DNA sequence: TTAGAGAATTGGAGAGTGTGTTTTTTTTTTTT
C-alpha cells in the first residue's frame, strides 16, 4: 500500500503503550493526560495508551512477458488471437 | 597439525562452521592457493599484478571480483554471502602473508590489509531489503546524500586506571555499544576510566547516507534511503551527490529510539561497507591494466588513430564529421597551466553546438554524458544559476548556513553539459561566466567568502532565434547570445538541415541501419569500440600532458592578426587571446589524442584548421566564398606535401641509378628526416610515388 | 490449436531472492568435486 | 575440539539421498568411541559431538545404509547407544549447582535431537530386521550383547523427558514420541517386542521388555486408550465444538460477573462513603473508596496481595498434562494392549517377578513391575472384562508385594529427606497397583462365572482378615503431605479409600467375617471410627478445595465420604471449621452451584447443624476456628 | 506413639551507596 490508495484493511485493533515510560532490565526509560500507574517497570511516572490497528491483510478497495502469459486464460488467449487474425481489425478498433 | 578437508558439508551453522580452526585453517590456504593460482583468460597470473600495482602506490587494500572466485574456489564463494564478516577477516588474514611473501618489506607500510568483494551477483534494490538479508552480504546502488566528515574511532582501546597509572588490556571497538573495562585486574576499582589517546588504535570512520536515484523509481514518490560506514581506507571513496555502487554487509542492532518512537520493538539497520564503486566512473586510471596500457599504446602508433577517434564519437549519428572533431578536441581537452607560478590559464575547451531542430545536438549531448566520466546534463529553465554554481543553505541538523557545490563544482573535472542553451534565463546563463573562463566559483554569501574550484569543459546546445538557421544571416545576427558569452566557447558550431537529395538519401539509410541494427532483438576508418575508447581517454587525460615548445610564432600570429581584420567586417567575434588560447588548447588536445608528450606542427595545423573552419562557418553564404579563398589560400589549410617527397625520391633514385650503371628506403627516410617533412607516411598511400612506379615494404625497405 | 501454439511461440520469441540461485548452481559444482575426487582416490 | 573434529568429519560424506564412507570408517568410529570413553565430567565429548550433529548426520546413514557391514554396524550400534545414554546416568544425579545443570541441560538438549531423528522409520526397519536375524538364530555371547544394546537403544531413544517449551503442541498434535512409536509400529519391532514377552526361550529379556513397553505409554492412560474405536475421530471433532463452545459461553459469563462487580462509571469517577455500624482497624468507622457496586457484595481484603509463602512451605505440582497422542497411534496403542494383554501378560509378569525372586534387577524395577500392574489390569476392566488372560496377577502374592512395597516407599519417603519426592512418585504408582487390583476383584463378581466368584471371594476373605492391608490406608492419610505428594496422589488415594471400605461394607453386610489376623474380634464401624481423625478430614478437605476441578467420580466419593463420617458416625462437629465454612461460602456462591447437588446439599445440612448448635450457645463460632481431637464430644 | 520446647539455618525488609535528570535574517524558487 502507497499513499494516496484507497485500501481495505483487514486486522484487529490493538492499543499500544506509551514505550518511553517503561524502564526494563534490557534497557532504561527514556523520558496531556492522566494515564494509569502502580507498575513495577513504569515506576513513579504515568503510562498513557493510543490505538493502533495492527493490519494483517490489506488490499485495494476496488480493483511483463512472463506475467501476461501466466494471467492470459484460454478464453483471453482466443480473444487476442481472433482479434490478431481479424481483417480490418484497424477499422474495427477505430469505431 | 589441523588437518586439510572437504568445507561443503557439516552439522554446524555457517557462521560457527567458519569460526572453528580446522575449518578456518582450511578457508585461510584456500584463499591464500587462490590469489596465488588465479590466472586471466589469457594466461596472465592476475593477483600478483595486482600486488604489485597496489605495493606500489601503497594502497593497501586488494580489490576481488566475486565471478573468478566463484569460478577457482566454489565453497568460499558459497560461505562469502553467508557468513561475511568471518570470511572477510580470514580473507584479509590470507592477502596479508601473500603480500608480505611478494614484497616482505611491506610490514613497514602498513601492518593489516583489507580484502574488497566487487562484482557480487545478488544485487538488491535499495527499499527491497528485508529482514531475510540480515547478516548477509549485499550490493545496492544510490546517490549519496549526506556525509559525515572522517573522524577518529575507536578500535583497540587501552583504558588509564581511574586511581593509578596501570593500563587495562586492549578492547575490541564494535558498532553496536561502547566496549568498556568494568574493573581493573590489578586493583578491582571500577566504573569510569580514562582511554590512553597515546597507545589507544583508531581507525577512520565516516557514516554516509544514501537514497534511490531520483530517476530510478522515485516517480512522485518519496525515495527510501540507508546509512553506510565506511572504515579505514573506504573513507573518501565518495561524496555528496555520487552515484556509487555500495557492497555491504546488512547489519543490525537495537536501538531505544526506534523502539520509543515506533512503539515496537524495532531494530536500527545499517550497512558495514565492503566495497564502493561509482556508476559513471565504470573506468579509473587506478584500475587500467598492463594489458590496457599495451593495446592503447598499440593504437597510438597507428596513424590513422585521429580519423578513428573522431569517427568513434557517437557512432550512430551520421555525418557532422565536423561536429565530431570539435567534441573530440573538447573531450580529450588541453593543458592547464600556471606560467610565473602567478598567472592562471585554462586547459578546458568549451564548445557550442548551434543550428535547426532535428539535427542531433541534444542526441550528441547524450553521448557525451555516456561515455565521459563526471558528466553532467541539463536543460534551459530546468537550470538555474544558484543550481549550476553553487548554493549556500541551512545546513539540516546544524542549522548554520554551509556552501554546497552546484553543477559546475560537482563537474570540476568533467564535462557540463547544457542543452538547448539558447532558452536559459539571463540571470541563469550569465552565471557561467566565471567558471567557463577563471574556472572558479567566488561566492559572498551569508558570511562565506570562498571561491570553489571549476575547471570544467562545457558542452552546450542551441538553436537560433526563431529555429531556424537562415544562411542570409551571420552566426552573432541570429544566435541572440552576446559577445562576453559567445567569447567564452572556443569552439563555435553551426549546423544546417539543408536539402540535398543524395546526402538525404545516405542520411536516411543510414539512420534506418541504424534502427535495424540496434533492434533489441562519412567514416571510411571503422570506429574504436566504446569500451576501448572509455579506456583510452582516462589513460590520455592522466599518463599524458603534452608539452609546448614551438609552434611557428609568426603563422599564427598572421593568422589571428588577419582573421581579427576579416573578423571586424563580419559577425563572430574573435575576442583578442581567448581566440589565440584555443588554438593553443586545440594543438594540446591533438597531441593528447595522438598520446604525444610533445606539440608538433600537424597538431597546430589541426587547431587553425578548426578555429578557421569554424569562423568561415560563422559567415553570410554570400561570404564564405572570399572568406575561404582568403584563408585557405595563404593560412595554412595543409592539405599534404607530396611532390617535394615525390622529387626526393626520384633524386635518390636518379643518383643510386646513376652510381650502380658507372637500402633506398632508408636513403628516402634519411632526406626525410634531414628537410622538415617528416610525416612520410602521406606519401606512401599517395599516388604520385604509385604512377612513378615506386612502391614500399617494410621488410625488405625496397622502394 | 497449432496456430494458437505458433502465435505462442512468436510472443516467446520476442518475450526475452538470487542467494538461493546462486547456492543451488554452486553447489551442483561443488558436487562435481567430490565426484572427481571420489572417482580419482577410488582409480 | 580440532582432533574429534577432524575424526568425526573423517567418517564419511553425504550425496543428496546417499551417503558414502571412507575405508577407515571403522576405525573413526572406534576413535570416538576411545573419546567418549575418556571424557571429562562436563560430558565434553558427548556435548560436542551433539552440537556437531554427528549421530544425525553420519551414524544414522551409516546404519540405514551400510549395515551389511558387520564390524562396523555393531560398532555403530554401541557408539549410538553410548551417545543416546540418558543424561541422569550420564551424571549420576540431576545436578543442583549452575554449571553442571547446565551441561546437563545442554546434553538433555542433544537427547531431543537424537529422538527427533530417529523417528526416521528406516532406522527401526534396519534394527528389526537385525534383530529379527538374531532371534531367528538364539546363540552366543556376542549375539546376545548385540540383542541387549539393540534393546538398550530402543530403551535409551524412548527414554528422554519431551522439552515441552518447544513440545508446546496440542491436543492431538502427533509429538516427537508420537512420531517415535508410529515408526516402532511401521517398522514392526512392536511385533518383536510382542515375540520376546510371548515366548519362553529367552526370558531374561522379559525385564527389559517390560521396561521398554513402559516407556512406550506415558502420555496414556488405559480407560481412555480402551474405548478408541475405529469412529473416534468424527465424536471427537463434535467433543471438540462442544467444549469450545462451553469454555466460551463460561467465560463470557464470568465477564459479565465481573462486569455487574464493577461500575458502569470510569476508574476516576470520585466519591466516598462511610459504613456507620462497621468499625475500621481504628476506634473510626470504615471509610469505602471503591464505590457502591463493590460495595453490594463486600469483602474485607479487595485491596490486599496474596502472601509470600517461602520454598519450603509451597506444595507440590503436577508434572504432566493430559495432552492424548496422535489418533492412529491411540489405535495401534490400544491394539498394542490387545495383543500384550492376550499373548504376553501371564508369562512376561511371571517372568519379571522370577527376575525379582533371582535379585538380578535393578534397585527399582518393582516399580515397573507395578507400572504394569495397574495398566494392564485396568486397560482389561475397560472394554470386554476377561480375567483368564491376566489371571497371574490375581494371585495374593501380589497384594503382599504391593504392600511391603508401598510400606517401603513410605518409610524412605519420612526418612531419605533429599529423595522423599521420587518415593512419594513410588508410592503413588504402588499406591495405583493397589487401587488397580481392588478394581479388578470388585469387578470379578459381576461376572457371571462360578469358579472366578469363588476366587474373588478367597481373595476377600484373606485381604479382609489380614490386618495389615487395612491399616494402611490410615497411615497413609496420617502422614499424607501436600508439600512432597501432589493433588493426583490424594485423589487416587480417595478413591481408593471409598472402593476399599465400600467393598468391606459389602462383605461383612453380606458375610460374618467376624475375626481378624491370632484371630481377634472385629466389627465394621469399629475400622470406620479410625477414620474420624482431624487429618484424614483436613486431607479430605484439602481435595474438596478443587471441587470444580474434581472429577464427578472424585466428588460423588469425597461427599460419600464425608457424608458418611459426619451422619452416620454423628461427628459433625469434627467438620465444623472455618475454612471448610469458606470451602461452603465459595461452593454456595457457585454460578455453577446447581451441577454439585450432592455437595451443596452436604454443605447446608452441617451448616444446619453448625447453627443449631451456634443457637445454643456462643462458643461454637470460637471452636470452628481451630482444628480439634476427640474432645470434638462436647460440641456433639 | 505423638506433640511441645530449645537450637540452627536461610529469606528478605530495611539502611546505605552510587547514579541520573514561536522569531529573526538570509537564501532560493516560483507565484503573481
Ligand atoms: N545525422 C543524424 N544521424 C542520426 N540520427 C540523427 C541525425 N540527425 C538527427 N538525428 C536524430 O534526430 C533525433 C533528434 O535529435 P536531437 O538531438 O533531439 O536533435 P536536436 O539537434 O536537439 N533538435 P532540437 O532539440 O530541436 O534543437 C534523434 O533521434 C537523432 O538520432
Ligand atoms: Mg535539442
Ligand atoms: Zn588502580
Amino acid at each position: 500500500a502507497q499513499a494516496g490508495d484507497k485500501c481495505d484493511f483487514t486486522g484487529t485493533l490493538i492499543v499500544v503503550p506509551d514505550v518511553s515510560k517503561l524502564s526494563t532490565p534490557g534497557a532504561r526509560a527514556e523520558t496531556e493526560t492522566e494515564g494509569i500507574r502502580g507498575l513495577r517497570a513504569l515506576g513513579v511516572r504515568d503510562l498513557s495508551y493510543r490505538l493502533v490497528f495492527l493490519a494483517c491483510c490489506v488490499a485495494p478497495t476496488n480493483p511483463t512477458a512472463e506475467s501476461i502469459k501466466n494471467q492470459m486464460t484460454v478464453k483471453e488467449w482466443e480473444k487476442v488471437f481472433e482479434m490478431s487474425q481479424d481483417k480490418n481489425l484497424y477499422h474495427n478498433l477505430c469505431t | 597439525e589441523s588437518i586439510e578437508n572437504l568445507e561443503d558439508l557439516k552439522g554446524h551453522s555457517v557462521r560457527e562452521w567458519v569460526s572453528m580452526a580446522g575449518p578456518r585453517l582450511e578457508i585461510h590456504h584456500r584463499f591464500k592457493n587462490f590469489l596465488r593460482t588465479h590466472v586471466d583468460s589469457h594466461g596472465h597470473n592476475v593477483f600478483k599484478e595486482r600486488i604489485s600495482d597496489m605495493c606500489k602506490e601503497n594502497r593497501e587494500s586488494l580489490v576481488v571480483n566475486y565471478e573468478d572466485l566463484a569460478a577457482r574456489e566454489h565453497v568460499l564463494a558459497y560461505f562469502l554471502p553467508e557468513a561475511p564478516a568471518e570470511l572477510l577477516q580470514i580473507f584479509d588474514e590470507a592477502a596479508l602473508e601473500v603480500v608480505l611473501a611478494m614484497y616482505p618489506k611491506y610490514d613497514r607500510i602498513t601492518n593489516h590489509i583489507h580484502v574488497r568483494i566487487s562484482h557480487l551477483p545478488l544485487v538488491e534494490e535499495l527499499r527491497s531489503l528485508r529482514q531475510l538479508h540480515l547478516n548477509q552480504l549485499i550490493r545496492t546502488s544510490g546517490v549519496v546524500t549526506s556525509c559525515t566528515g572522517v573522524l577518529p574511532q575507536l578500535s583497540m582501546v587501552k583504558y588509564n586506571c581511574n586511581k593509578c597509572n596501570f593500563v587495562l588490556g586492549p578492547f575490541c571497538q564494535s558498532q553496536n555499544q561502547e566496549v568498556k573495562p568494568g574493573s581493573c585486574p590489578e586493583c578491582q576499582s571500577a566504573g569510569p576510566f580514562e582511554v590512553n589517546m597515546e597507545e589507544t588504535i583508531y581507525q577512520n570512520y565516516q557514516r554516509i547516507r544514501i537514497q534511490e536515484s531520483p530517476g530510478k523509481v522515485a516517480a512522485g514518490r518519496l525515495p527510501r534511503s540507508k546509512d553506510a560506514i565506511l572504515l579505514a581506507d573506504l573513507v573518501d571513496s565518495c561524496k555528496p551527490g555520487d552515484e556509487i555502487e555500495l557492497t555491504g554487509i546488512y547489519h543490525n542492532n537495537y536501538d531505544g529510539s526506534l523502539n520509543t518512537a515506533n512503539g515496537f520493538p524495532v531494530f536500527a539497520t545499517v550497512i558495514l561497507a565492503n566495497h564502493v564503486a561509482k556508476k559513471d566512473n565504470k573506468v579509473a586510471v587506478g584500475e587500467l591494466t598492463d594489458e590496457d596500457v599495451k593495446m592503447i599504446t598499440s593504437l597510438s602508433k597507428d596513424q590513422q588513430i585521429g580519423e578513428k577517434i573522431f569517427a568513434s564519437i557517437a557512432p550512430s549519428i551520421y555525418g557532422h564529421e565536423d561536429i565530431k572533431r570539435g567534441l573530440a578536441l573538447a573531450l580529450f581537452g588541453g593543458e592547464p597551466k600556471n606560467p610565473g607560478g602567478k598567472h592562471k590559464v585554462r586547459g578546458d575547451i568549451n564548445v557550442l553546438l548551434c543550428g535547426d531542430p532535428g539535427t542531433a545536438k541534444s542526441q550528441f549531448l547524450k553521448y557525451i554524458e555516456k561515455v565521459s566520466s563526471r558528466a553532467i546534463f541539463t536543460t534551459g529553465q530546468g537550470a538555474s544559476a544558484v543550481g549550476l554554481t553553487a548554493y549556500v543553505q541551512r545546513h539540516p541538523v546544524s542549522r548554520e548556513w554551509t556552501l554546497e557545490a552546484g553543477a559546475l563544482v560537482l563537474a570540476d573535472r568533467g564535462v557540463c553539459l547544457i542543452d538547448e542553451f539558447d532558452k536559459m534565463n539571463d540571470q541563469d546563463r550569465t552565471s557561467i561566466h566565471e567558471a567557463m573562463e577563471q574556472q572558479s566559483i567566488s561566492i559572498s554569501k551569508a558570511g562565506i567568502v570562498t571561491s570553489l574550484q571549476a575547471r570544467c569543459t562545457v558542452i552546450a546546445a542551441a538553436n537560433p532565434i526563431g529555429g531556424r538557421y537562415d544562411p542570409s544571416l551571420t552566426f552573432s545576427e541570429n544566435v541572440d547570445l552576446t559577445e562576453p558569452i559567445i567569447s567564452r566557447f572556443d569552439i563555435l558550431c553551426v549546423v544546417r538541415d539543408t536539402v540535398d537529395p543524395v546526402q538525404d538519401e545516405m542520411l536516411a539509410r543510414f539512420v534506418v541501419g541504424s534502427h535495424v541494427r540496434h533492434h533489441p532483438s562519412t567514416y571510411g576508418v571503422e570506429p574504436l569500440p566504446q569500451e576501448v575508447l572509455k579506456k583510452y581517454i582516462i589513460y590520455a587525460k592522466e599518463r599524458v600532458h603534452p608539452k609546448l615548445n614551438q609552434m611557428d610564432q609568426d603563422k599564427v600570429a598572421k593568422m589571428y592578426s588577419d582573421l581579427r581584420k576579416e573578423s571586424m567586417a563580419t559577425g563572430s567575434i574573435p575576442i583578442t587571446v581567448r581566440h589565440i588560447e584555443s588554438m593553443i588548447r586545440m594543438a594540446e588536445a591533438h597531441a593528447r589524442i595522438h598520446l604525444r608528450d610533445y606539440v608538433i606542427e600537424d597538431d597546430v595545423n589541426m587547431a587553425i584548421r578548426v578555429m578557421l573552419e569554424s569562423f568561415i562557418d560563422t559567415q553570410k553564404f554570400s561570404v564564405m566564398r572570399s572568406m575561404r579563398k582568403t584563408f585557405a589560400r595563404y593560412l595554412s589549410f595543409r592539405r599534404d606535401n607530396n611532390e617535394l617527397l615525390l622529387f626526393i625520391l626520384k633524386q635518390l633514385v636518379a643518383e643510386q641509378v646513376t652510381y650502380q650503371r658507372n637500402v633506398p628506403e632508408k636513403d628516402l627516410v634519411d632526406k626525410a628526416r634531414q628537410i622538415n617533412i617528416h610525416n612520410l607516411s602521406a606519401f606512401y598511400d599517395s599516388e604520385l610515388f604509385r604512377m612513378n612506379k615506386f612502391s614500399h615494404d617494410l621488410k625488405r625497405k625496397m622502394i | 490449436n497449432r496456430e494458437l501454439e505458433a502465435l505462442k511461440q512468436r510472443f516467446w520469441k520476442h518475450a526475452n531472492e538470487k542467494l538461493q540461485v546462486l547456492k543451488a548452481k554452486l553447489q551442483e559444482a561443488m558436487k562435481l568435486r567430490r565426484f572427481e575426487e571420489r572417482q580419482k582416490r577410488q582409480a | 575440539n580440532c582432533e574429534l573434529l577432524a575424526t568425526c568429519s573423517a567418517l564419511g560424506y553425504l550425496e543428496g539421498d546417499t551417503y558414502h564412507k571412507e575405508p577407515d570408517c571403522l576405525e573413526s568410529v572406534k576413535d570416538l568411541i576411545r573419546y567418549l570413553r575418556h571424557e571429562d565430567e562436563t560430558r565434553d565429548v558427548r556435548q560436542q559431538l551433539g552440537a556437531a550433529q554427528i549421530l544425525q548426520s553420519d551414524l544414522l546413514p551409516i546404519l540405514t545404509q551400510h549395515h551389511q557391514d558387520k564390524p562396523l554396524f555393531d560398532a555403530v550400534i554401541r557408539l549410538m547407544v553410548n551417545l543416546t545414554q540418558p543424561a541422569l546416568l550420564c551424571f549420576g544425579n540431576l545436578p543442583k549447582e549452575p554449571s553442571f545443570r547446565h551441561h546437563f541441560l545442554q546434553v538433555l538438549t542433544y537427547l531431543q535431537a537424537y529422538k527427533e531423528a530417529f523417528a526416521s522409520e528406516k532406522a527401526f526397519g534396519v534394527l528389526s530386521e537385525t534383530l529379527y536375524e538374531l532371534l531367528q538364530l538364539g546363540r552366543q555371547e556376542e549375539d546376545n550383547l548385540l540383542i541387549e544394546r539393540i534393546l538398550l537403544l530402543v530403551r535409551n531413544i524412548l527414554h528422554v523427558p519431551a522439552d515441552l517449551d518447544q513440545e508446546k503442541k496440542i491436543d492431538d498434535d502427533a509429538s516427537a514420541h508420537d512420531q517415535l512409536l508410529w515408526a516402532i509400529h511401521l517398522s514392526g519391532l512392536d511385533d518383536l517386542l510382542l515375540f520376546l514377552a510371548s515366548s519362553s526361550a529367552e526370558e531374561q529379556w522379559s525385564l527389559h521388555v517390560l521396561e521398554i513397553v513402559s516407556l512406550m505409554f506415558r502420555d496414556q492412560n488405559p480407560e481412555q486408550l480402551a474405548g478408541v474405536g475405529q469412529g473416534r475421530l468424527a465424536q471427537e471433532r463434535s467433543a471438540d465444538f462442544a467444549e469450545l463452545e462451553v469454555l466460551r459461553q463460561r467465560e463470557m459469563a464470568e465477564k459479565k460477573t465481573r462486569a455487574l462487580q464493577r461500575g458502569n462509571r470510569h476508574s476516576r469517577f470520585g466519591g466516598s462513603y462511610i459504613v456507620q455500624g462497621l468499625k475500621s482497624i481504628g476506634e473510626r468507622d470504615l471509610i469505602f473508596h471503591k464505590g457502591l457496586h463493590n460495595l453490594r457484595n463486600y469483602s474485607s481484603d479487595l485491596g490486599k496481595q496474596p502472601k509470600k509463602v517461602p520454598k519450603r512451605r509451597q506444595a507440590a505440582r503436577e508434572l504432566s498434562i493430559q495432552r492424548r497422542s496422535a489418533l492412529n497411534v491411540r489405535l495401534f496403542l490400544r491394539d498394542f494392549c490387545s495383543e500384550f494383554l492376550e499373548n504376553c501378560y501371564n508369562r512376561l509378569m511371571g517372568s519379571v517377578k522370577d527376575h525379582l525372586l533371582r535379585e538380578k534387577a535393578q534397585q527399582h524395577d518393582e516399580t515397573y513391575y507395578m507400572w504394569a500392574l495397574a495398566f494392564f489390569m485396568a486397560f482389561n476392566r475397560a472394554a470386554s472384562f476377561r480375567p483368564g488372560l491376566v489371571s497371574e496377577t490375581l494371585s495374593v502374592r501380589t497384594f503382599h508385594f504391593i504392600e511391603q512395597n508401598l510400606t517401603n516407599y513410605y518409610e524412605m519417603m519420612l526418612t531419605d529427606r533429599k529423595e522423599a519426592a521420587s518415593w512419594a512418585r513410588r508410592m503413588h504408582l504402588a499406591l495405583k497397583a493397589y487401587q488397580e487390583l481392588l478394581a479388578t476383584v470388585n469387578e470379578m463378581d459381576i461376572s457371571p462365572d462360578e469358579a472366578v466368584r469363588e476366587s474373588s471371594r478367597i481373595i476377600k476373605n484373606n485381604i479382609f482378615y489380614v490386618m495389615e492391608y487395612r491399616e494402611l490406608f490410615l497411615a497413609l492419610f496420617r502422614k499424607f503431605d501436600e508439600r512432597c505428594q501432589p493433588r493426583s496422589f490424594l485423589r487416587d488415594l480417595v478413591e481408593t479409600t471409598h472402593l476399599f471400605l465400600k467393598m468391606l461394607e459389602r462383605f461383612c453386610r453380606s458375610r460374618g467375617n467376624l475375626v481378624v489376623q491370632s484371630e481377634k474380634e472385629f466389627n465394621f464401624l469399629d475400622y470406620l471410627k479410625r477414620f474420624a481423625c482431624s487429618t484424614v478430614v483436613r486431607a479430605y478437605v484439602l481435595l474438596l478445595r478443587s471441587y470444580q476441578q474434581n472429577s464427578a467420580h472424585t466428588n460423588h466419593c469425597i461427599v460419600k465420604m464425608l457424608h458418611r463420617l459426619a451422619h452416620d458416625l454423628k461427628m459433625e462437629a469434627l467438620l465444623f471449621q472455618l475454612s471448610v465454612f469458606c470451602l461452603f461460602n465459595r461452593l454456595l456462591s457457585d454460578p455453577a452451584a446447581g451441577a454439585y447437588k450432592e455437595l451443596v446439599t452436604f454443605a447446608k445440612y452441617i451448616l444446619g447443624k453448625f447453627f443449631a448448635l451456634a443457637a445454643v450457645n456462643q462458643k461454637a463460632f470460637v471452636e470452628l476456628l481451630f482444628w480439634k481431637n476427640t474432645a470434638v464430644v462436647r460440641e456433639m
